[PDB]
């Protein structure tokens, strides 16, 4: 899986429709290849640290994987 | 998840 660790200043994305909780996040690559790009998404600027949740079924009510990692 |  992705597993990407966020860097300082990096955009991170959650989906208000599908995230199990507010800490559930995707890196830009996964977000842009996910169903969530068509949903009510939210972007935050990373302070660094933390990681992409692509592929975690516990993190997403729908569409846990992006097209690249599925 | 976001940094914890
Ligand atoms: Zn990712
Ligand atoms: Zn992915
Ligand atoms: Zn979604």
């Amino acid at each position: 899986l992705c597993g990407r660790v966020f860097k300082v200043g990096e955009p991170t994305y959650s989906c208000r429709d599908c995230a199990v909780d507010p800490t559930c996040v995707l890196c830009m690559e996964c977000f842009l290849g996910s169903i969530h790009r068509d949903h009510r998404y939210r972007m935050t600027t990373s302070g660094g640290g933390g990681f992409c949740d692509c592929g975690d079924t516990e993190a997403w009510k729908e569409g846990p994987y992006c097209q690249k990692h599925e | 998840r976001i940094f914890s």
